[PDB]
């Protein structure tokens, strides 16, 4: 997930 | 632990200081509406903003202390809430107008622009001026908009930790809550009562973003413009549950 | 002038444990395992709790003081939730389970007959849970229900919100009966609101589900339930 | 009308 990905940064 | 150590007044200004920008549309009042330029203008800024919530939620204390797992679920449970809370606040001072943007200014008739929307826009509108006659804290306005995030999710997720952490940070946001009012001066019994009173709000809020996103997630609403992959996934997160 | 904003806050929990409805029976083939049998418990169960809870709002202090307009609007609007804050009170001494009548007990499982049911079952569940944990007195239980008829149709005036005050000094006044220190007063008041938050959320899921041509064919449904189902459909896309 | 409306009444 995208919102998965931007929060892991 | 950060959350838990913090006092109200380190709360409230790690709260202030974690705020997402106001953003622009593309709005241009030479190109008249339309059920797909209204929609374009809107899910477009939804999508900006978005990114700046993602952001936002990392800053709010408690959020990081979360499982990533946790943090997704509790995002796609709110977001719409909490881009709805932004906007009723943005509003306030715009009697009888929504301000999505500073350069997007609209009305309940412009609402009409696409089928369903002015009902919502009517309940925004309500909501806004609730907000207004209350005279709605900013301070009082990023507590509320934390306890959305926090609380929103909590009940549809060592998992049980999770929730026990959450109930503790959402007390010290009550807390936080009080701390501010009577910092204004108000009496003990008027304390209460205006906490009550914003919390019953959020279940208006709730009911909005549901109402809303069955709109959104429906098969219409999401052929009216192309979607952006992120709000896809974000709407998908609860059309899945739909019927 | 409105009579309720003149009754103390005993006089107030006093009024609404009296204006109580009593728990209804499920029809006693139980032990219902498939979409039909399910509903038509259900739907039975509602419509005949649906006249109870009309009785019940004309009794909530207040409420009689709207118009009838208003009356319908906000019984129309909380019905549901009306229903599941019941269903949760009285599911708290069975972990685990529903019961949404003495003699229908439900677990999860049976929650699946009905596509779409299970996820609300399970946020049933999670709230009576929370409630349990929380050790939930039946005072407070009736405070909210009433500030859920109340609250939940209020933004279309003074009235309602000098009334929903009202009740929220009577949940303090509670709070502090039972020997809460301010910090724990204001933290469950807090706690409890929130939950209304959640109960909102599982009626516009449920409701969603329920006003679906698919849920509206299974059974039959009364004239009643229709309209009180419709009532929400009406804004649906 | 109404169902609601009759049994609001009496
Ligand atoms: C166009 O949206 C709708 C059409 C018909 C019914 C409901 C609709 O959604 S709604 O709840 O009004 C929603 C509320 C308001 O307008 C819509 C919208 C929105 C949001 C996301 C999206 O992908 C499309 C539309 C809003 C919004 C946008 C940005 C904000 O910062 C705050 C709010
Ligand atoms: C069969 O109901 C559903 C199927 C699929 C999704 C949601 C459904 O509804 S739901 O929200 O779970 C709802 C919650 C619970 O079960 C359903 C129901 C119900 C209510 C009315 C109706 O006309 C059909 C079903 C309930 C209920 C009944 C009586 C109570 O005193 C309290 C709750």
């Amino acid at each position: 997930k995208i919102l998965h990905r931007l929060l892991q940064d | 632990s950060l959350a838990l150590s913090l006092t109200a007044d380190q709360m409230v200004s790690a709260l202030l200081d974690a705020e997402p920008p106001i953003l622009y549309s593309e709005y241009d009042p030479t190109r008249p509406f339309s059920e797909a330029s209204m929609m374009g203008l809107l899910t477009n800024l939804a999508d900006r903003e978005l990114v700046h919530m993602i952001n936002w939620a990392k800053r709010v204390p408690g959020f990081v202390d979360l499982t990533l797992h946790d943090q997704v679920h509790l995002l796609e449970c709110a977001w719409l809430e909490i881009l709805m809370i932004g906007l009723v606040w943005r509003s306030m001072e715009h009697p009888g107008k929504l301000l999505f943007a500073p350069n997007l200014l609209l009305d309940r008739n412009q609402g009409k622009c696409v089928e369903g929307m002015v009902e919502i826009f009517d309940m925004l509108l309500a909501t806004s001026s609730r907000f207004r006659m209350m005279n709605l804290q900013g301070e009082e306005f990023v507590c509320l908009k934390s306890i959305i995030l926090l609380n929103s999710g909590v009940y549809t997720f060592k998992s049980l930790e999770e929730k026990d952490h959450i109930h503790r940070v959402l007390d010290k946001i009550t807390d936080t809550l009080i701390h501010l009012m009577a910092k204004a001066g108000l009496t003990l019994q008027q304390q209460h009562q205006r906490l009550a009173q914003l919390l019953l709000i959020l279940s208006h809020i709730r009911h909005m973003s549901n109402k809303g996103m069955e709109h959104l997630y429906s098969m219409k609403c999401k052929n009216v413009v192309p979607l952006s992959d992120l709000l896809l996934e974000m709407l998908d997160a609860h059309r899945l549950h739909a019927p």
